[PDB]
RNA sequence: GGUGGGCACUCUAAGGAGACUGCCGGUGACAAACCGGAGGAAGGUGGGGAUGACGUCAAGUCAUCAUGGCCCUUACGGCCAGGGCUACACACGUGCUACAAUGGUCGGUACAAAGGGUUGCCAAGCCGCGAGGUGGAGCUAAUCCCAUAAAACCGAUCGUAGUCCGGAUCGCAGUCUGCAACUCGACUGCGUGAAGUCGGAAUCGCUAGUAAUCGUGAAUCAGAAUGUCACGGUGAAUACGUU
């Protein structure tokens, strides 16, 4: 039974485990509500979940490490994609026009020398 | 880099290494937590007798091939144009020019 | 820019309404990363609407919006010696973003106690015709119509 | 400020001379570099002549002066003024 | 009441209003008799009021710590260390900038004759 | 029972050495648990190269030290001594435990 | 994960695979190439860095070092103690903190990366409002220590006031390093509480994980960073076009 997935963003992973359930959902081994508190990271972790309409039917078990919030939920929901991709691999297409398989490969630009930032320079006076 | 200033930094160095160990227990004593006031003024005393170029707040550590009083590195002995002429013929062993 | 190699982005996620216009507000209230604070002050403006009538707040909101997009832009352009102001059509996806960016600069200068309730005057006001925003829209478009000698 | 740990700091020789000079009593300047030393609560009414960096300047230490240090009056800026 | 203090405010924040007393000071003055610190002065009856005065004729007010910060820097004028001529000229007496950037101590500008 | 902690500035000659050591240990029939390759370190220097007043013209060099792990189990022959001059060879820091 | 244990996973670090206009449609001198599409983690030099051609400015450095010629050799060489490099009617350059309600205080709670430590890091316990003091465990370190991330979320209060904004300045009392904090250190407690209501002519940075904003670390270092160099968190607006 059961399938597993590995969902990488902004320097956090999370690992997914789907089993048959009634969308129990526990990341960390605490509650959805306790960990995403009054934003859209419930809105992303969940979004595959209702675009495959399996929100109900799979018991989830995350566990998520690294990075901050939003880049957790990014985590979660890319593990989570590729988890439902392996189960019955034969929807593919229907993530894909979402985005949902890609992988987001934007990470934080170095700092450069001479430069305050990675772009930001200092006032340059010409007299 | 006068070499009438190597050669007081290394007086200064050889003079420091002198005692050493004097210094050690008269800074104990003064900052004993229990040691009655007269021993804190004997030590206090004692340690003021010994010579003033002799404490190791006045080593300023310079370049060993050029005694270069600034940019100096601790993890090498050179300072900051040495370095870089070392490192450039391969003769510091692990130095790389790196990008990451 | 001269390459014209520029590409849109894609990230529209309004959680709670469903709505794809309301998304895009946030991120124009937004100041300075915070995407939280706009978050909270959109929908507490929102309430504030809602709970004042009957009507809609979200259908107020687009109501709002059409009522304050202009039609018609000037463009400055120097002829040699003069610099005169041409009109020309709003591009549609022009429309929507200035009407946003004028209703959040007016109503952060209103002066009422917090930033929801400037907003929520804001959209009361102009839902109708007579907020500041709404005026400059009529300054804008009268603007453009004593210039339309040159229009072509 | 010293911490409490040491009351005062005082050097030997400017401890020596002024403990030398209550045997008989106020007469003469005490000549110091010693710019560092606080002043101690019985050395009050003696003068000291202390160094300034070009000469040195007397001082006559009342009971007002004691926890200061010596140096403190011997300015070793002149600035009589822009205008 | 208060010595012309201000009301229809916080009982603490209205005390703050004393000169001798700050924030923490008047924290401790309403946990040593027992005030709500969350309550106006206007509300409270003089039964307290009473108390809050006897407890702060503890430390200090007014005219007698204007008078004793007064005598410490006119015995730094008078002795002559560097601080009382520092302290004479109107020149920061910690040991500041004075190259520029200290105006905190002398006010407008005052350019060059006029 | 003994373990071996290895250290090198670079990655060739290490693994070299970890190679030799365990097609050693399996030769002489004993068990190898396997190497374990511990984060390396990277320390960074950034040095200007002017020899006067030029900040922004600076320069950037790093050190790394590459860390390997080893452990046998079931020991009866104990050559890994016995190379001292050869599990060492050049520029590698060797430490044995439980030895 | 505390143990037995497991080699599944994350992770660490060596070797490989992968992306090549490869396949399809259209244009094109049926060429180079261009505009789209499918597949894919990634599509058109994927993102970033190192890499600086012949020469230019008699550009900078004789004070990092080296060196031609000139100059001093009872001083233009050497040793020492105090002072100065920290001055202050003014002018300019680069920053930091604010002028508040997308905010200030109090309470409750969640999530990082990177790095340094044996002349070192320096815990648990105890003593002080505090800086800190005693203590000595562990660690030559994916093991122990530095070490609590902050903004964000929840609750309560303040209600537009030069104020529960702002923090300069000054008075008193302390801690630490150091032979020694007067000139001339960094912090802590109590009190005081300035200018400041978004800034004239003019002018600068930035095209995506960027600007904006929030915190962390290291080098130098007895002590001394609003600077320098790195590291993550949250996360925009805009580009019709070359007049
Ligand atoms: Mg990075
Ligand atoms: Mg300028
Ligand atoms: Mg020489
Ligand atoms: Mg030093
Ligand atoms: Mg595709
Ligand atoms: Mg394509
Ligand atoms: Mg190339
Ligand atoms: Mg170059
Ligand atoms: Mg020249
Ligand atoms: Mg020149
Ligand atoms: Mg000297
Ligand atoms: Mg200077
Ligand atoms: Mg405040
Ligand atoms: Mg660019
Ligand atoms: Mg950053």
């Amino acid at each position: 039974t059961q399938n597993y997935g590995t969902g990488r963003r902004k320097t956090a992973t999370a690992r997914v485990f789907l089993r048959p359930g009634t969308g129990k959902i526990s990341i960390n081994n605490r509650g959805l509500d306790q960990f995403f508190g009054r934003e859209t990271a419930r809105m992303v972790v969940r979004q595959p979940l209702e675009l495959t309409e399996t929100v109900e039917k799979f018991d989830i078990f995350v566990t998520v490490v690294g990075g901050g919030v939003s880049g957790q939920a990014g985590a979660i929901r890319h593990g989570i994609t590729r988890a439902l991709i392996e189960y019955d691999e034969t929807l593919r297409s229907s993530l894909r026009k979402a985005g949902y398989v890609t992988r987001d490969a934007r990470e934080v630009e170095r700092k450069k020398v001479g430069l305050r930032k990675a772009r930001k320079r200092p006032q340059y006076s010409k007299r | 880099a006068k070499e009438s200033m190597k050669n007081r930094e290394l007086k200064r160095q050889l003079t420091v290494a002198k005692y050493a160990k004097k210094r050690a227990e008269l800074k104990a004593i003064i900052a004993n937590p229990n040691s009655s006031a007269e021993e804190r003024w004997n030590a206090q005393v004692a340690l003021q007798k010994q010579p003033r170029d002799a404490s190791a707040s006045r080593l300023r550590n310079r370049c060993r091939l050029t005694g270069r009083p600034h940019g100096f590195y601790r993890k090498f002995g050179l300072s900051r144009n040495k370095l870089r002429e070392a490192a450039m013929r391969g003769d510091v062993p692990g130095l790389v020019k790196a990008s990451w | 820019p001269r390459r014209r190699v520029a590409a849109k982005r894609e990230v529209l996620a309004d959680p709670k309404y469903g709505s794809q216009i309301l998304a895009k507000f946030m991120n124009h209230v937004m100041e300075s990363g915070k995407k939280a604070v706009a978050e909270r002050i959109v929908y507490g403006a929102l309430d504030k609407v809602k709970e004042r009538g009957k009507a809609d707040p979200l259908e107020t909101f687009e109501k709002a919006l059409d009522a304050i997009a202009p039609l018609v832009e000037v463009k400055s352009r120097r002829v040699g010696g003069a610099t005169y102001q041409v009109p020309v059509e709003v591009r549609p996806s022009r429309r929507n973003a200035l009407a946003m960016r004028w209703l959040v600069d007016f109503a952060r200068k209103r002066g009422e106690k917090s930033m929801a309730l400037r907003l929520a005057g804001e959209l009361l006001d102009a839902a109708e015709g007579k907020g500041a925003a709404v005026k400059k829209r009529e300054d804008v478009h009268r603007m453009a119509e004593a210039n339309k000698a040159f229009s072509h | 400020p010293r911490s409490l740990k040491k009351g005062p700091f005082i050097d030997l020789h400017l401890l020596k001379k002024v403990e030398v000079a209550v045997e008989k009593n106020d007469r003469k300047p005490i000549k110091t570099w010693s710019r560092r030393s606080m002043i101690l609560p019985h050395m009050v009414g003696l003068t000291i002549a202390v160094h300034n960096g070009r000469q040195h300047v007397p001082v006559l230490v009342n009971e007002d002066m004691v926890g200061h240090k010596l140096g403190e009056f011997a300015a070793t800026r002149t600035y009589r003024g822009h205008a | 009441a208060g010595v012309n203090i201000p009301d229809n405010k916080h009982t603490v924040i209205s005390l703050t209003y004393i000169y001798g007393v700050g924030r923490t000071t008047a924290q401790s003055i309403c946990a040593a008799t027992g005030v709500n610190p969350a309550a106006k002065i206007k509300d409270l009856s003089d039964e307290q009021i009473d108390q809050l005065r006897n407890e702060v004729a503890k430390i200090t007010t007014e005219g007698d710590l204007r008078r004793e910060i007064n005598m410490n820097i006119k015995r730094l004028m008078d002795l002559g260390c560097y601080r009382g001529l520092r302290h004479r000229r109107g020149l920061p007496v910690r040991g500041q900038r004075t190259k520029t950037n200290a105006r905190t101590r002398k006010g407008p500008r005052k350019p060059i004759r006029k | 029972q003994i373990r071996i902690r290895l250290k090198a500035f670079d990655h060739r000659l290490i693994d070299q050495s970890t190679q030799e050591i365990v097609e050693t240990a399996k030769r002489t029939g004993a068990q190898v648990r396997g190497p374990i390759p511990l984060p390396t370190r990277k320390e960074r220097f950034t040095v200007l190269i002017s020899p006067h007043v030029n900040k922004d013209a600076r320069d950037q060099y790093e050190i790394r030290t590459h860390k390997r792990v080893l452990d046998i189990v079931q020991p009866t022959d104990k050559t890994v001594d016995a190379l001292m001059k050869l599990d060492l060879a050049a520029g590698v820091e060797v430490q044995i435990s439980l030895g």
